[PDB]
């Protein structure tokens, strides 16, 4: 999980 | 937005998507390519074909579960090009990129016309 | 193989995927959680969930175009579990994300399970 | 395009  | 993003989402969909083509689920279009047959769902051809999005979003085309293309299209390039949809990965060799350009760009799949003629570039 | 791939393609099905869904366009199912309905397209919900997966793949529930959800499960869980499914972004917030969370275990979404429960555990 |  990322920041998009 | 303030959303997260889990980054193999995308591939891991089309995976699931490829694997119930494989197992026959829930398709519901047959695409004829000369003597050959191809089942697939109506969707992700949408989702890759300029050609295909406009044929299911007539109307009329939209509810036929057979589309046959045009004859000067080679069956191989066709599979090729099917496999790509589901995949993302191009089987692309010195003697089938002619068939392979020239069915991509009937179906208007516009990044794989363009990878087709790079190609050719370098070989001449 | 000695195939190329190209890298955008998976999040360009599914962005193609999501605009289908966004402009009504061949969705062939409609979830009902409690008062709320939600149209959806069934191989994108299989692909992304197990519930669902089970559900299209029993030969006669696979011909429904309504399926009804749990009384238990919260519409917008489930709005941002089905934005995820088409966008790889999930909208999880400290007043959702117990909602969240076990509308994802009754989905049987593995991935979005994993992240509320690491998010839950850092508040603690 | 990538060699995957
Ligand atoms: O080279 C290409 C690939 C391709 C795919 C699509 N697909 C869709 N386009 C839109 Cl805007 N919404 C939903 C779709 F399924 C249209 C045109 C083209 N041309
Ligand atoms: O957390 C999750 C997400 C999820 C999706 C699926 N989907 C499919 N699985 C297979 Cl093997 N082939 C085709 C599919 F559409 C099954 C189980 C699970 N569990
Ligand atoms: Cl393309
Ligand atoms: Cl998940």
């Amino acid at each position: 999980w990322v920041i998009p | 937005d303030s959303c997260i993003q889990f980054t193999r989402h995308a591939s891991d969909v089309l995976l699931n998507l490829n694997r119930l083509r494989s197992r026959d689920i829930l398709t519901d279009v047959v695409i004829v390519v000369s003597r050959e047959q191809f089942r697939a769902h109506k969707t992700v051809l949408m989702a890759c074909s300029g050609l295909f999005y406009s044929i299911f979003t007539d109307q009329l085309k939209c509810n036929l579960s057979v589309i046959n293309l045009d004859p000067e299209i080679n069956p191989e390039g066709f599979c090729i090009l099917l496999d790509f949809m589901y995949t993302s990965r191009l089987n692309l060799r010195e003697g089938n990129i002619m068939a392979v350009m020239a069915t991509a760009m009937y179906l208007q799949m516009e990044h794989v016309v363009d990878t087709c003629r790079k190609f050719i570039k370098a070989s001449e």
